[PDB]
């Protein structure tokens, strides 16, 4: 598997790109690709500083993390709903979820079953820390 | 050219209590794995930006001094292998026929800028793929009283 | 000067290995596993493209080599 199946670019109109799908975790059911993530393309809905998750192919994911046992199955980035951090494990992202914004209830998009194949990629809650110790928990 | 004294890194101690991270690398992995694979063997970190990607290299400790980098390089693929990075304003290339060590002393300017957090560009490989491959990554410091802080 | 009087490690170490910094002297095309100790990268590989190795089990190189090219195997009058 090399090419994000069923996704689509919403900024150059792109099926079944090849490279790092970009879902925005507070803007529903819009995704990006490297080339236009890396173009600042904004919309009316969307702006460069929205948190943002990446998802990897098959492919990418055994060039990224060659060497290692962790599969697709097994996402290791989550990026921050509310902060715009990035690169949180999901002991580290629950920790910094429970530490930093305690009593944050925006709307977001939780990034793991979004990036979790077979999971919801738009989940809506506005609990994020709901989210992580009740069902996200490992 | 900033010449450096050849047994810098002799005078200097690698450092395990450094994160490393930065929204580029941060897409694909977390810090703690980042921080893994840059300092251990047999396995790398990989960017398919392109362009290159920046790597936020931050201390976490408070009575230390960052003084020089090494980067190991080439393991993998010399063709994913990065063509040049850049630093501090200052860019060198990466000329690769093989794996290897590069250095990057810091200046004292350098080094006093360097005492929480820095930013280190990557340019994108010579690969037709477009990945950009850093096998490990190692940094050395001083302590506050020997760097004269 | 006080280089000057720095000795090559291989006049110690010989053909046995130890714990010591060592680099890579790419002038050269000595690599992996070969390279020199401090006093040969500083003398005997002056303005050479010299990339620090690590600090562990070695031996230098430059002064293992048999033709006698290494100029740090002897004490050197400053010029
Ligand atoms: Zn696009
Ligand atoms: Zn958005
Ligand atoms: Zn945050
Ligand atoms: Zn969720
Ligand atoms: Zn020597
Ligand atoms: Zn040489
Ligand atoms: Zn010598």
């Amino acid at each position: 598997m090399s090419r994000h199946e069923g996704v689509s670019c919403d900024a150059c109109l792109k099926g079944n790109f090849r490279g790092r799908r970009y879902k925005c975790l507070i803007c529903y059911d819009y995704d990006l690709c490297a080339s236009c993530y890396e173009s600042g393309a904004t919309t009316t809905r969307h702006t460069t500083d929205h948190p943002m998750q990446c998802i990897l192919t098959r492919v990418d994911f055994d060039l990224y993390y060659g060497g290692e046992a962790f599969s697709v199955e097994q996402p290791q980035s989550f990026t921050c709903p509310y902060c715009g951090k990035m690169g949180y494990t999901e002991t580290s992202l629950q920790e910094h979820v429970t530490s930093e914004h305690a009593e944050t209830s925006t709307e977001v998009i939780c990034p793991i079953c979004a990036a979790l194949p077979g999971g919801d990629p738009n989940h809506v809650t506005d609990d994020f820390a709901a989210h992580l110790t009740l069902e996200h928990r490992a | 050219q900033v010449t450096f004294p050849i047994d810098f890194f002799e005078h200097n101690q690698q450092l395990t209590d450094v994160e490393f991270g930065g929204n580029d690398l941060l897409q694909v992995y977390n810090a703690q794995q980042i921080k893994h694979r840059l300092n251990s063997t047999g396995m790398y970190v990989a960017n398919t930006k392109p362009g290159g990607f920046t790597i936020e290299i931050s201390n976490n400790n408070s009575t230390m001094v960052m003084t020089g980098m090494r980067i190991q390089i080439g393991t993998q693929a010399i063709e994913r292998a990065p063509s040049y990075i850049e630093i501090f304003g200052r860019t060198m290339q990466l000329n690769l026929s093989r794996s290897r060590w590069f250095d990057f002393p810091f200046t004292r300017e350098e080094a006093l800028q360097a005492d929480k957090k820095l930013n280190l560009f990557i340019g994108a490989s010579v690969d037709p793929a477009g990945v950009t491959m850093i096998d490990a990554v190692k940094i050395y410091g001083k302590t506050k009283e020997q760097f004269g802080w | 000067d006080s280089l000057c009087n720095k000795l090559c490690t291989f006049t110690i170490t010989q053909k046995e290995f130890m714990n010591q910094h060592w680099y890579h002297c790419h002038t050269c095309k000595m690599v992996d596993g070969v390279g020199v100790c401090t006093v040969c990268a500083k003398v005997c590989h002056k303005d050479h493209e010299i990339s620090y190795a690590k600090y562990g089990s070695f031996f230098c190189d430059c002064g293992a080599k048999e033709d006698g090219s290494c100029l740090a195997l002897v004490k050197r009058t400053p010029s």
